């Protein structure tokens, strides 16, 4: 009857749930990994700014 | 600095705390990205705009003003 009806109905409810679920998993571990990259990313950056301030330096006179 | 107010001598000292550092740099390189230890090493050494650097000033200002005047050579011994 409508108790047969309401298993069933909770049961998609669970499944449409969990699927939920995994979109926020996947969502916070897709912001986790990205952060790495992005600070991988400036940490090389900086330095190639760095290098290149110095490079350049080697090369021009100073400030009278 | 600390060369910069001693004697020629003191020169063998500088070397070995600068092979110290390098060595300080190496470890922490192998965590940390850094600049080069020898752009650190020329910008301390006011050698990235100029072209001798105080190590080098401060050898010629040592024989000017203690080694010509105040030592004596040993030929035999060098
Ligand atoms: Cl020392």
């Amino acid at each position: 009857r409508e108790i047969h009806q309401d298993w069933a109905n909770r049961e998609y409810i669970e499944i449409i749930t969990s699927s939920i679920k995994k979109i926020a998993d996947f969502l916070n571990s897709f912001d986790m990994s990205c952060r790495s990259r992005l600070a991988t990313l400036n940490e090389k950056l900086t330095a190639l700014e760095r290098r290149i301030e110095y490079i350049e330096a080697r090369v021009t006179k100073g400030e009278t | 600095g600390r060369f910069e107010s001693e004697d020629l001598t003191s020169i063998v000292e500088l070397d070995g705390l600068l092979e110290i550092n390098r060595m300080t740099h190496k470890l922490l390189s192998r965590y940390l990205t850094l600049d080069g230890f020898d752009a650190m090493f020329r910008e301390a050494n006011h050698n990235v705009s100029a072209p001798y650097g105080r190590i080098t000033l401060h050898v010629f200002w040592e024989l000017n003003y203690d080694f010509l005047p105040n030592y004596c050579y040993n030929g035999s011994t060098n």
